[PDB]
């Protein structure tokens, strides 16, 4: 394990963030490790000191001491390859999320956390089997696309690209990151997309979701922050940080 | 035949890989003249390859050489119409598998076991199979320290015999250099041709010792050194003496171009075109080593030509902004608000940072400057605007 990146000393910081960039040196394709920028920025923002550890193969994980796991996607290859390397954090990762602590998972990270995946080519892979969904294949057809989504339970709209094989489907002690306005979402069946179980989001979005998505940064780093320092801390407006953001993401339409 | 027997009459090198076929091609050719007079070659590159052949002033009494660029999909096919005497690999990374790739080149020089193969020592994937045809390798052997994970967006880290992850006693830039496995002491080979020093480099030019001989070339970036070196390796391979490599290199050094520099109003600017996460970070390594303020544009567009998706900006090393004499920032292109957005990210000082819906207004906003210098890193379809733009006066 090693820190990737760290706050300067520029600001004085009133809270620490600690992000556990999980297998962040192999799965790390399609601009999504930008999500891990974006934290940062957001964090630093709310007055959060942010430091950034790669865990990757053959680290030892310990729960106690992250506040975000971020967990992105990559190659076919190198997935596999994180995939024979999880059973060596299952433990601290389910205690983490049944502790309610925050995780962001993108496409192979997402699938990961789940029961397994197959691959085009009908190889299933095993995942962490923390989770309930699983996901199948397709033999040669791809999700590939713009897709917009709206979370019913927060009343927000997320938006990005879409561009996997995998067909993912949700277990029943799960809630869908949202329901689909346009696309293919996780199967193109039951218009869902990602996972909302606790604190764990996934999603199959590049762009990179927070860049394109900076109400779903903001959720993640304040409910990240008000779960190691408690409900009660009053931090700055969505609205104040993220004016610039906010409305450029309009301007957009 | 249509191309069989000028493979016995003629010495054919093919130069393959990702990226640098072109200017390594170019260069060798120019230092194999200096020594051997005519070099067949193709300057844009199969029945094309007949008439190049045909225009030929040297007989089958001469030294006859052709230095070919070979697109690494169409290898396998050409070498069935043509035995090369040496391939040379210059590197390999990811099209937006890899292993896929290089299988294709693997194959492609099976087809002529007896060429000798001149590979980057420095890429790791060309030693990850074993091969039939004997190989030297070229690469960098200036000073070693401790070995050090690469940089966590680096693709093709992984150990091809027991999938860890490597390290680096040096890394140049993507996952090239002193490679080493810390669980299997799989390692870079012994280089058979070695950069022993890298003795300046600056924004615009590098010096450096191959073999005991130093050279010069006019335009920055490390990669460009990689030519230089793949090169010069053939020509030593070649047996040319020591003296002609340095003719002939100095004679054909302007094949690398010059960085694209104009003028509006009094400030000098350099125009560079960005388009995938290596090559913009390369570009960023460069302007860092520039020695006075200046300001930075960068210009993005999503049109066709450069690519419709943008987010690999976020996997290019736009935190080394931080760490330049920038005075201000442009934001502009029709994703004026995501590459601002890009840049902000860094902690670069957001009041610096200003947008520009129109190529027009980073225009009138450089000639304003304060600064002496401005560097303009643009997509493709920026980079012939903003060119068309300062046609315009
Ligand atoms: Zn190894």
């Amino acid at each position: 394990t090693y820190t990737s990146l760290k706050s300067p000393e520029n600001q004085d910081y009133i809270y620490d963030l600690t992000i556990a960039h999980l297998y962040g040196n192999l799965m790390n394709t399609y601009g999504d490790n930008g999500n891990i920028l974006m934290l940062k920025y957001v964090a630093e923002k709310l007055g959060a000191r942010v430091t950034v550890d790669i865990v990757s193969i053959n680290d030892t994980f310990e729960q106690d001491d992250y506040d975000i796991v971020f967990f992105g996607g990559g190659q076919d290859y190198e997935q596999s390859i994180v995939a024979k390397d999880l059973p060596s954090k299952k433990a601290a990762l389910a205690d983490y999320i049944a502790n309610n602590k925050v995780v962001l998972a993108i496409c192979g990270g997402f699938q990961l956390l789940g029961q397994y995946y197959v691959q085009a080519n009908g190889v299933k892979i095993d995942g962490l089997g923390i989770m309930g969904h699983y996901t199948l294949n397709q033999h040669q057809n791809r999700f590939i696309g713009d897709i917009k989504i709206h979370n019913d339970e927060f009343n927000e709209t997320y938006y990005g690209f879409e561009n996997h094989q995998g067909r993912t489907f949700l277990s029943g002690d799960e809630k869908p990151l949202g329901r689909v306005v346009y696309g293919n979402g996780n199967n193109k069946e039951d218009q869902t997309e990602g996972v909302h179980y606790k604190n764990v989001y996934g999603s199959y979005f590049h762009g990179p979701i927070l860049s394109r998505n900076v109400n779903l940064a903001y959720r993640l780093v304040t409910t990240a922050l008000k779960k190691k320092y408690g409900s009660a801390i009053s931090l700055s407006s969505y609205d104040d940080i993220l004016k610039q953001e906010i409305t450029e993401e309009y301007a957009d339409l | 035949d249509i191309l069989k027997d000028l493979s016995k009459d003629y010495d054919i090198v093919v130069v393959t890989g990702t990226n640098g076929k072109t200017l390594t091609t170019a260069l060798t050719v120019g230092i194999l003249k200096e020594a051997f007079g005519e070099i067949i070659t193709n300057p844009s590159g199969i029945t094309g390859i007949t008439s190049t052949f045909l225009a030929a002033k040297k007989g089958k009494s001469e030294r006859q050489i052709a230095v070919l660029e070979i697109d690494e999909a169409s290898l396998p096919r050409i070498t069935t119409y043509l035995k090369p005497s040496l391939f040379v690999y210059t590197n390999i990374f990811r099209d937006q598998e890899i292993y896929t790739t290089y299988q294709m080149i693997v194959d492609g020089a099976r087809n002529a076991p007896k060429a000798t193969i001149l590979a980057n020592g420095d890429s790791p994937i060309f030693s990850s199979k074993d091969i039939v045809n004997p190989v030297q390798y070229y690469g960098f052997d200036t000073a070693k320290h401790a070995p050090q994970l690469a940089h966590y967006n680096t693709e093709g880290i992984l150990c091809p015999k027991c999938e860890h992850i490597l390290q680096y006693r040096l890394n140049t830039y993507a996952n090239l250099g002193d490679f080493v496995c810390l669980n299997c002491q799989f390692q870079r080979p012994t280089l058979d041709y070695q950069l022993t020093e890298l003795t300046a480099i600056t924004h615009q030019s590098s010096e450096f010792v191959i073999d005991g001989q130093n050279y010069k070339i006019n335009v920055g970036g490390l990669y460009n050194i990689y030519n230089a070196l793949a090169a010069v390796s053939v020509a030593e391979f070649f047996g040319v003496s020591p003296e002609k490599i340095k003719a002939g290199f100095n004679k054909s050094k302007a094949v690398f171009g010059r960085q694209e520099t104009f003028t509006i109003g009094d400030k000098s600017c350099t125009l560079i075109l960005i388009k995938n996460p290596v090559g913009a970070s390369q570009a960023l390594e460069m302007i860092q080593l520039a020695d006075y303020p200046f300001s930075l544009s960068v210009l993005l567009n999503a049109n066709y030509a450069d690519g419709i998706d943008t987010s690999w900006i976020w996997d290019a090393n736009f935190e080394l902004i931080t760490q330049m004499p920038i005075t201000e920032i442009n934001a502009g292109g029709v994703r004026h608000s995501e590459i601002a957005r890009r840049l902000r990210v860094t902690g670069f000082d957001d009041t610096k940072i200003k947008q520009a819906e129109k190529l027009e207004q980073i225009i009138e906003t450089i000639e304003k400057q304060e600064a002496k210098h401005a560097y303009i890193l643009a997509t493709y379809t920026a980079m012939l605007e903003f060119r068309s733009l300062l046609a315009d006066r």
